[PDB]
């Protein structure tokens, strides 16, 4: 995240981050105690995926931290259905055992079709993840989290070349210096209903990051919630 | 209704019979006394922030 500011222990309890053949390479969210919702991207099989919930500090311990295996990974089925255009960016991920919920490990809300778009049209959420803190620069070791304003689509579509299907969203600001980046895809865009967030938005896309002009792509959950609760259902 | 401020529901609004209105909430939550508000119906509800907002006080 860019020109955000730190985040406080137990701030964002959905929010996880994944390890792998690289190290933090993705963030996440929980969706119950035994599925986490990414991006697509993060995750195209081929390796072995870790999942930390409760972590606040990358290189310390808080003694939150819940680890666990992903068994069972489900990209978007139209994910990758054309190449390069980042369409359905979005993925559940099962994990091996259960994360046992509190204060620190806590699910994000989401609301049907319907009422995620309601509450996307807010125009407000908030972002966050471990990922850069400068285009083509380091990653951060304390979570990070950005408010940032949602974009008018047609304004959305006039920045840039590449196209932004139905299934996605822009978010930033006009003048820059703030925006998600590499390395904090799949993590949550939440909107907060009077204390209470729900997942509005998966992080997924950009050209650069923070550049004036430019804007952060993500993926529009309201699109895929039916899709989310059909697959992470508890037995 | 739910035509200005959500049908003064917390959560979930939907348009009942007579232009009524009947408010509803996300799982982990249950429909308050004034059949507005949403509160929590079991330890850990999904989006809520439960650790001492900014260091631990007292009320
Ligand atoms: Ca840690």
């Amino acid at each position: 995240v860019v020109g955000g500011e730190d985040a406080k222990p137990g701030q964002f309890p959905w929010q996880v981050v994944l390890n792998g053949k690289v190290d933090a390479f993705c963030g996440g969210s929980i969706v119950n105690e035994k599925w986490i919702v990414t991006a697509a991207h993060c995750v195209e099989t081929g390796v072995k995926i870790t999942v930390v919930a409760g972590e606040h500090n990358i290189e310390e311990t808080e003694h939150t931290e819940q680890k666990r295996n992903v068994i069972r990974i489900i990209p978007h089925h139209n994910y990758n259905a054309a190449i390069n255009t980042y369409n359905h960016d979005i993925a559940l991920l099962e994990l091996d055992e259960p994360l046992v919920l509190n204060s620190y490990v806590t699910p994000i809300c989401i609301a049907d079709k319907e009422y995620t778009n309601i509450f996307l049209k807010f125009g407000s959420g908030y972002v966050s993840g471990w990922g850069r803190v400068f285009h083509k620069g380091r990653s951060a070791l304390v979570l990070q989290y950005l408010r940032v304003p949602l974009v008018d689509r047609a304004t959305c579509l006039r920045s840039t070349k590449f196209t932004i299907t139905n299934n996605m969203f822009c978010a930033g600001f006009h003048e820059g210096g703030r925006d998600s980046c590499q390395g904090d895809s799949g993590g949550p865009h939440v909107t907060e209903v009077e204390g209470t967030s729900f997942l509005t938005g998966i992080i997924s896309w950009g050209e650069e990051c923070a550049m004036k002009g430019k804007y952060g792509i993500y993926t529009k959950v309201s699109r895929y919630v039916n899709w989310i609760k059909e697959k992470t259902k508890l037995t | 209704t739910c035509n200005i401020k959500n049908g003064r529901c917390e959560q979930f609004c939907k348009n009942s019979a007579d232009n009524k209105v009947v408010c509803s909430c996300t799982e982990g939550y249950r429909l308050a006394e004034n059949q507005k508000s949403c509160e929590p119906a079991v330890p850990f509800p999904c989006g809520r922030v439960s650790v001492s907002q900014t260091s631990k006080l007292t009320r």
